[PDB]
RNA sequence: UGGAGAGUUUGAUCCUGGCUCAGGGUGAACGCUGGCGGCGUGCCUAAGACAUGCAAGUCGUGCGGGCCGCGGGGUUUUACUCCGUGGUCAGCGGCGGACGGGUGAGUAACGCGUGGGUGACCUACCCGGAAGAGGGGGACAACCCGGGGAAACUCGGGCUAAUCCCCCAUGUGGACCCGCCCCUUGGGGUGUGUCCAAAGGGCUUUGCCCGCUUCCGGAUGGGCCCGCGUCCCAUCAGCUAGUUGGUGGGGUAAUGGCCCACCAAGGCGACGACGGGUAGCCGGUCUGAGAGGAUGGCCGGCCACAGGGGCACUGAGACACGGGCCCCACUCCUACGGGAGGCAGCAGUUAGGAAUCUUCCGCAAUGGGCGCAAGCCUGACGGAGCGACGCCGCUUGGAGGAAGAAGCCCUUCGGGGUGUAAACUCCUGAACCCGGGACGAAACCCCCGACGAGGGGACUGACGGUACCGGGGUAAUAGCGCCGGCCAACUCCGUGCCAGCAGCCGCGGUAAUACGGAGGGCGCGAGCGUUACCCGGAUUCACUGGGCGUAAAGGGCGUGUAGGCGGCCUGGGGCGUCCCAUGUGAAAG
């Protein structure tokens, strides 16, 4: 018995728990701008936005998001903040959404 | 190329989709003579532009829902109940051929 | 990715090979992308090794990667020749 | 270039009509018999259970160590300590383990076939092109220290390297939001804003190789969708509420009720829904004059499954046969707390069965994985083994030899048959002996040359001392079925409706060509029969190619719904139909 494809298991767990982390953050800094945005606070929101963006691209950098599920995430992003932004805002710090 | 097909328009009971009923005739396998059959199609319709009767082409599309992949190219001719009463009737027909009764 | 190589197709103790481009994926003697060529290792008939050079070089300008034996009876029939 | 019919219903006849035979085929099995060889082929049953060995690894040219050596330094000497090198062990890291191999359980389905769609997508390694790799920081194994456990193993503490993780920079470029333009279902371009890169290693060292990063593309492989086709039962007729559609969202590489919230009330069915039965589909295979019928072993393609059920993680790719988790059945270990397993991989065991093989040889060849390479690993595969299981080739002799031996045999007792058969004469010479003895192998590699083209050289055979060649050399296996008609082949004797034959007709109740034996004969021959099953004959479901007064078959009659069918003339269209071109129609067969 004993085989070491015991190892290929060891490697994918570690590789799970960075996964499972990276985007933990990314949820939690998507909805953290999706939130102050729907409280039209244009400025801090599109702050942390980019930070969204940025650990987004980040995370398909390597084989965490990758291929296209980032630039779904991204745009569902712009999208939502741009929208909720849209109750009186004017995008103050000019993050990352284009006038 | 996307199939195009043409057929009739039975049911316009639907929110942004109407059913096409598409005939298609061809010579039997085995017993040579020509033979129609036909098939109801959920075709797309955006802005609800057709209604019964019409006449109209469908095309293949990309999936719209389930059984919706197709969607309305454009209309033939309009208005012709002669085609959806031979559906309906046929429909209706149906209550006569069971177990319980029925003044099909 | 997409190899240059051998198939075997003659009968017992009587080898008859394929030269064939198939991805390297498959059964050696499963299905194959194309045939570009023949050989019988043990030269029964003058016509013992046939090739293509054409195809072979179209092949080799896309990808597929021979094996040594492939290219060893490529080589033999010229294709990387450039005299 | 392709088509044969026969027996059997009556005293006899014609017809109807069923049954039966002659032919061909099979992953066969059974009986009697059995010599050689080539090539194929061999669990069709319990997808019952499986002992044992083997079936996936590989990289020191990504990294740091442990154990065991050998050697060299610092030193006046010891302790101590620095470096180099060999072996070995796992670890971290990477590529592979998603292929190759197995089985058809499930599935009547976009599963498969065929033709198309993707402006709804992905694709590691390979190829082409563009641009690039500046700086900083971090952790976890190994190892060291300690703890709980019978074990499986598990917990904690400390140290450390990297092509391991992260940050900042450069931004060719690319991603996203908004706008505009071209296209037109999410295609391409452009502008502002934001966001995103990198890994190092090796020397035949101060360049070149292996590799890294972003992007455009190629190639290959793949996802998803659509038209059409794909068995039986209507003694299964109604089915459905995630159901049908919409909006928004989630999800994915991507479309989609795929999933979720909310709204609408739909959707499907006699052109057979739903339900039940059965079944992996195909290229093909068998049969048939054809149309068609039957079928799907072997080989090739697709699908599905890996003890039963569910699930997701890691990945370019898996919901993953020899990876992970849980439930269930079971086997196993147990210090009873708790653990370890899954041959539908090769071989083999056991069970079931009428029945299906070697616990073999090799990685020499082809193919695959990893490595710069050497090379390692490959029960893929190439071979050998067992079985008349199939196909083909071949042998058990050749020529002469009585108007005809012996025996057996029938006999109108005179003869007739076996029989040129034998004996015997001569000739060859399967077996077996001796000798030689392969092709399959030339590449990788190394040298020259540019690590290129090209040239040169060396290593390498499991099969195998086998094939084949040459010399020597013995006459040296035969069987099985049948002989009433169909159906080629008849006599005696025994038996006496008995014993028994028998495919269908039918034989046997004392002169039986039909039972049993014998002689003889016919047929085929390393086989011959038998049983089973498929197609044929069977125009015996009839499309080609049938019928219904009395043979089986007209509805008891009508009314009429769907459906089927539709007079004469002209015109438009051009769906059916026909024609031309073209693409597709894999290989095998
Ligand atoms: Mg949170
Ligand atoms: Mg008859
Ligand atoms: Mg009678
Ligand atoms: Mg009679
Ligand atoms: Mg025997
Ligand atoms: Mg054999
Ligand atoms: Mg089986
Ligand atoms: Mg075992
Ligand atoms: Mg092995
Ligand atoms: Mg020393
Ligand atoms: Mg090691
Ligand atoms: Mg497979
Ligand atoms: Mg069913
Ligand atoms: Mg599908
Ligand atoms: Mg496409
Ligand atoms: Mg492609
Ligand atoms: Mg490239
Ligand atoms: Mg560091
Ligand atoms: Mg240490
Ligand atoms: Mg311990
Ligand atoms: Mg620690
Ligand atoms: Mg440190
Ligand atoms: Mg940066
Ligand atoms: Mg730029
Ligand atoms: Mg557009
Ligand atoms: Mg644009
Ligand atoms: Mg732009
Ligand atoms: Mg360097
Ligand atoms: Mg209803
Ligand atoms: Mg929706
Ligand atoms: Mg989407
Ligand atoms: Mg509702
Ligand atoms: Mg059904
Ligand atoms: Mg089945
Ligand atoms: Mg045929
Ligand atoms: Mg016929
Ligand atoms: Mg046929
Ligand atoms: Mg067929
Ligand atoms: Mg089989
Ligand atoms: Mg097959
Ligand atoms: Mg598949
Ligand atoms: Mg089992
Ligand atoms: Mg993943
Ligand atoms: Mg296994
Ligand atoms: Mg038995
Ligand atoms: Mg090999
Ligand atoms: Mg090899
Ligand atoms: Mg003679
Ligand atoms: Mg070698
Ligand atoms: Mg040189
Ligand atoms: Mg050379
Ligand atoms: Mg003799
Ligand atoms: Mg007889
Ligand atoms: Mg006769
Ligand atoms: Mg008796
Ligand atoms: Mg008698
Ligand atoms: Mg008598
Ligand atoms: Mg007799
Ligand atoms: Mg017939
Ligand atoms: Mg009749
Ligand atoms: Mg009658
Ligand atoms: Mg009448
Ligand atoms: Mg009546
Ligand atoms: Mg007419
Ligand atoms: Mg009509
Ligand atoms: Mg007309
Ligand atoms: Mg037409
Ligand atoms: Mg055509
Ligand atoms: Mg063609
Ligand atoms: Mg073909």
């Amino acid at each position: 018995r004993n085989l070491s494809a015991l190892k290929r298991h060891r490697q994918s767990l570690k590789r799970r728990l960075r996964n499972k982390a990276k985007k933990s953050a990314i949820k939690t800094l998507s909805k953290k701008a999706v939130q102050l945005a729907q409280e039209g606070k244009a400025e801090e929101a599109l702050k942390i936005m980019r930070k969204a963006e940025s650990l987004i691209d980040k995370a398909a950098k390597g084989s965490t998001l990758h291929k296209n599920a980032a630039a779904r995430r991204k745009s569902r992003l712009m999208r939502k903040v741009r929208q909720l932004l849209e109750a009186a805002g004017a995008p103050l710090i000019g993050g990352g959404l284009s006038a | 190329p996307k199939k195009v097909l043409t057929g009739v328009v039975v049911s316009d009971k639907m929110q942004k989709t109407v059913t096409v009923l598409v005939e298609r005739q061809f010579p039997h396998p085995l017993y040579g003579k020509v033979i129609k059959r036909s098939k109801k199609y959920l075709a797309h319709d955006p802005e609800e532009k057709y209604k019964l009767g019409d006449v109209v082409e469908i095309i293949e599309s990309r999936p719209i829902s389930k059984r919706k992949r197709f969607r309305v190219l454009r209309l033939v001719e309009s208005g012709r109940m002669d085609l959806v009463e031979k559906y309906l009737i046929r429909r209706q027909n149906y209550q006569s051929l069971s177990k319980r009764g029925g003044k099909a | 990715m997409v190899k240059i190589r051998l198939a075997r197709f003659g009968s017992k103790h009587n080898p008859h090979y394929r030269i064939v481009v198939t991805d390297a994926r498959r059964k050696r003697d499963g299905k194959y992308i194309e045939k570009i060529g023949y050989y019988d290792p043990r030269k029964t008939t003058p016509d013992w090794l046939k090739v293509d050079v054409e195809r072979a070089r179209y092949w080799l300008s896309v990808g597929a990667q021979p094996t040594d034996t492939a290219r060893r009876l490529l080589r033999q029939a010229g294709v990387f020749r450039q005299e």
